[PDB]
RNA sequence: CUACCCUUGGUCAGGUUGAAGCUGGAGGACCGAAUCGGUAAGCGUUGAAAAGCUUUCGAAUGAAC
RNA sequence: AAAUGUAGGUAUAAGUAACGAUAAAGGGGGCGAGAACCCCCCUCGCCGAAAGACCAAGGUUUCCUGAUCAACGCUAAUCGGAUCAGGGUUAGUCGGGGCCUAAGGAUAAGCCGAAUGGCGAUUCCGAUGGAAGAACCGGUUAAUAUUCCGGUACUGAUACUGCGAUGUGGUGACGGAGAAGUGACAGUCCGGCCGUCUGACGGAUAGGCGGUUAAAGGGUGUAGAUGUUCGGGGUAGGCAAUCCGCCCUCAGAGUGCAACCUGACAGUACGGGAUAAAGGACGUAACCGGCUCCCAAGAAAACCCGCUAAGUGUGUUACCCGUACCGUAAACCGACACAGGUGGUUGGGUUGAGUAUACUAAGGCGCUCGAGAGAUUCGCGGUUAAGGAACUAGGCAAAAUGGUCCUGUAACUUCGGGAGAAAGGACGCCUGUCGACAGGCCGCAGAAACCAGGCCCAGGCGACUGUUUAACAAAAACACAAGGCUAUGCAAAAAAGCAAUUUGAGGUAUAUAGUCUGACAC
RNA sequence: CCUUUACUAUAGCUUUACAUUGUAUUGGAUACUAACUCGCGGGCGAGGACAGUGUAUGGUGGGU
């Protein structure tokens, strides 16, 4: 699902991307693209609030369809196209009625194939069910936080989630940082993994690759004077001290969650 | 007070002595063609056939007394009528 | 060498003209202390 | 002015090499004008110039101007 | 009488430095009190991908003409971008503006906040972009010219000879690279026609010189290109999402080529005439918003077309602003008539791979101090016996190499490279034969000038291309692709802000942020 | 101007008390919903007297 390229170049040598091999379209819908706006890191104030950003290539976004409400209605896979707004690929449906929206393209799901959404929808991939309806043990993504909201967790590319118990009105799901937490059951969830799962494979090769997905170059703290920066300064090459950010914030382990957030409450093991 | 006075000079001379029908104005700045036409045969009684115009800042006049004494003439509108072949106006 | 005055009457209206100056509590502030002053030039709007 | 960013435009003679897929024509690939710089030497130091000139030199489809 | 004290005036150094790129001048006439410099003519020299031509920014009368030479002009000046006066810029189509929206700005309802105020729409403003309203060639002035005149076009309104938006659709509507085939203009050569001349010295009534022109618009559908392919949306509709009967891309797009064309330029002759002054061969993307490949995946709104809801002919006429002149500069930014900086278009001929280089046309210039003389010394250049790095901190600088084609290329290697490794050979002209072959000719030298790699061996550091101390440091410093650790379950952590709110991100752990290491191998 | 285990402060973070702030069973827990908070669409969900905020207070605090 990749591709090496020869060292016929410099730049070249350690460089490897993507077949592009499950795309079927080269162009995308009229009705669903719009041009967007570049952010170099700064806010409505005109200050930089967010550093290392800026540059690249000019995108259109595209509306993807995280709410999935159009239950009862049949839909077919038409095209599997590139998105540059995000690390998974998307695929283009075409309703039963004359409505069109983009989605996750799952795993294994490709042209052709017919998907459908709601409480009376089988349980294959591409199909977005509640998790009252979905079987123990499944390979879901696109989860709801709250019902009616809308897909928040488990959407990049190659990402899955595993359903392991039901509780009643809370179902328990594994996530992938490896933590288990509790769910309400209104909410929904699409069946399958999240495709292009080769993504952590790629090798940019050169610096220049970083500049066109618009990342600007990001400096070291012990090479900054004392005035920039609390790891600064010291004749010749010197450790800095403990590590710690520009405001001084410890960087080897404290912890920032805070400490009485209500979600704690349906957490039921951690990792992260 | 559209028209401010005609226009005798060596270029506009030569320009009526080839077009018997072309003469030219001294119009208030802020006059469009309509109106000028109006005011040509309003006056002088004629048809109007077609009207030019441009816009002259006046010439600085900067003098010296300590220095720098700035000066200007007013601006003006030139317009070139050309009437109806086979009429003409007479400035005595 | 390029040097630090490179004109455009665009920007120079914008940054310092009338407008700009009445825009703000600030730029009101400004006005008032030339006419006080007696200055015959208030804004560059007056040089065009 | 300068540093960075945002939107919208423009520019890059000629030659060479020969990746993926005899053909094909990639590349922060090569040589080299415009152009962007500023390596070394000489000159200038009440200078033509409050940072330049001459020769030489680097990049020149890109993290370009 | 003194504070490196302040203002004004006048000294000294001194008739000294200097008069701003070493592209260059000489002669004859002229006006004039006055001429190295001004005007005219002959010769010479410089630029010519410019030092020529057309715009933008910026400037604002510097543009043309008459008068003037006090001041300004690094000299004088009869001259000037100087002083004074007069004159000069002409648009239904060009450039703007009127229409539309981007970044951003101002707001409405709302939110926040000692005050001043800060935020906040699909609203409005705002081009550097989009417009379904449309023109090109020539000629005339001392100074304007798609604007005036000539010729030939085009686009709105207006007068006389069922409609459908404020809602909601369609369109508009978009990247990079690459080459090919077809084939104009320009340009070159050959060859006719028209006019004109017979050029210091030997030769030529056969030659020299100037011409022989053209756009928009209209036509054709030619080269060439593209096309044989019943559920998903816009038209028959109700406030874009669970239907049914109905007309198609089978023709589109398009150079070249007709016509516009019995215009025009130069030169002779006297507004008119020669003058209705043949044709070829190359060359040739201006077909092309096309074709092919790739990943980094390439604005918005309006104009223009739908839908329902609510309800041809003629004539007249086309408003506003810009329009001079400079613009790789003596007119803009640099205090200067300053060797610097300044965006876009065009840019002939021979040579060439070329927009490099050399010489030239058109056009523009000889750079606002000269004349003598030819010491020392300095700046920029040229040559040099014998030696050849002995110089010096150091081969610094200079010399040397240098082109095309044909041979031939090592260690090492990440298998790509190293590599133009290194080292060699041929190169002009004439004759013939099938770029080559052979014979011959000339010279010290055939890559002929200008142009145009020096190479090799071995170490330290940094993997690499990049970035940096504007104005003494370009590096081993920074960044980097990549590796680890830590935080973060989404009103995420983190950043900004008094807050509201925004960035993160409209991304969701193959993600985002902090921090250290810095390709790769071990 | 810069540094820190110099001194004294302080933004920020964090602890408890009072207010916002109520009701049952059995103080301290369990439970509830009506304060209060968030989501959907134009009431239904999910939480809940916690959280957040004001005042007071201990700790931390070269970020300043
Ligand atoms: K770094
Ligand atoms: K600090
Ligand atoms: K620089
Ligand atoms: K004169
Ligand atoms: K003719
Ligand atoms: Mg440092
Ligand atoms: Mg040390
Ligand atoms: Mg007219
Ligand atoms: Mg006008
Ligand atoms: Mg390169
Ligand atoms: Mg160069
Ligand atoms: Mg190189
Ligand atoms: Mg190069
Ligand atoms: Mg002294
Ligand atoms: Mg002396
Ligand atoms: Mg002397
Ligand atoms: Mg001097
Ligand atoms: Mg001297
Ligand atoms: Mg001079
Ligand atoms: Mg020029
Ligand atoms: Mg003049
Ligand atoms: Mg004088
Ligand atoms: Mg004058
Ligand atoms: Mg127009
Ligand atoms: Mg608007
Ligand atoms: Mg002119
Ligand atoms: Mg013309
Ligand atoms: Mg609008
Ligand atoms: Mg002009
Ligand atoms: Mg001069
Ligand atoms: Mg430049
Ligand atoms: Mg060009
Ligand atoms: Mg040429
Ligand atoms: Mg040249
Ligand atoms: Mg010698
Ligand atoms: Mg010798
Ligand atoms: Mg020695
Ligand atoms: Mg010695
Ligand atoms: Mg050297
Ligand atoms: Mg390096
Ligand atoms: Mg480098
Ligand atoms: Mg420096
Ligand atoms: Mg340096
Ligand atoms: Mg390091
Ligand atoms: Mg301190
Ligand atoms: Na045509």
């Amino acid at each position: 699902g990749i591709r090496k390229l020869k060292p016929t170049t410099p730049g070249q040598r350690h460089k490897v991307i993507g077949a592009f091999d499950k795309i079927t379209a080269s162009t995308p819908e009229k009705s669903l693209v719009v041009g967007k706006k570049k952010t170099g890191g700064r806010n409505n104030t005109g200050k930089m609030t967010m550093r290392y950003i800026g540059g690249g290539h000019k995108q259109k976004y595209r509306f993807i369809d995280f709410k999935r409400t159009k239950d009862g209605i049949p839909a077919t896979v038409k095209t599997i196209e590139y998105d540059p707004n995000r690390s998974s690929r998307i695929a283009l449906l075409y309703y039963a009625d004359g409505a069109k929206a983009y989605i996750i393209a799952p795993d294994g799901l490709e042209v052709g194939h017919t998907v459908m959404s709601g409480s009376e929808a089988a349980p294959e991939v591409g199909n977005a069910l509640p998790l009252a309806n979905i079987p123990v043990g499944t390979i879901i993504h696109n989860i709801e936080l709250r019902p009616g909201q809308g897909a928040k967790m488990v959407r990049s590319a190659g990402s899955f989630a595993q359903l392991t118990s039901r509780e009643g009105t809370y179902v328990v799901i594994k996530m992938p940082s490896g933590e288990v937490r509790r769910i309400l059951s209104t909410c929904k969830a699409t069946i399958g993994s999240v495709g292009n799962s080769d993504h952590a494979l790629e090798k940019s090769g050169k610096a220049g690759r970083s500049r066109w997905l618009g990342r600007r170059p990001h400096n070291r703290g012990v090479v900054m004077n004392p005035v920039d920066h609390p790891m600064g300064g010291g004749e010749g090459r010197q450790s800095g001290g403990h590590p710690r950010s520009r405001k001084g914030l410890y960087a080897k382990g404290l912890k920032t969650r805070a400490p009485k957030k209500h979600s704690s409450k349906y957490i039921i093991e951690r990792r992260k | 007070g559209i028209i401010i006075k005609p226009i005798i000079s060596e270029k506009m001379t030569a320009v009526t002595e080839k077009m018997s029908e072309r003469y030219g104005f001294r119009v208030s700045p802020n006059a469009n063609k309509i109106e000028i036409k109006k005011a040509v045969e309003a006056m002088y009684n004629v048809k109007v056939e077609d009207v030019n115009t441009m816009r002259y800042d006046g010439k600085r006049k900067n003098r010296y007394t300590s220095g720098l004494i700035r000066g200007k003439e007013a601006s003006f509108k030139k317009a070139i009528v050309t009437l109806k072949k086979g009429e003409t106006i007479d400035f005595f | 060498m390029k040097r630090t005055y490179q004109p455009s009457n665009r920007k120079r209206l914008n940054k310092h003209g009338f407008r700009s100056r009445m825009a703000t509590a600030n730029g009101r502030r400004v006005l008032a202390a030339r006419r006080a002053k007696g200055r015959a030039k208030l804004t560059v709007s007056d040089e065009f």
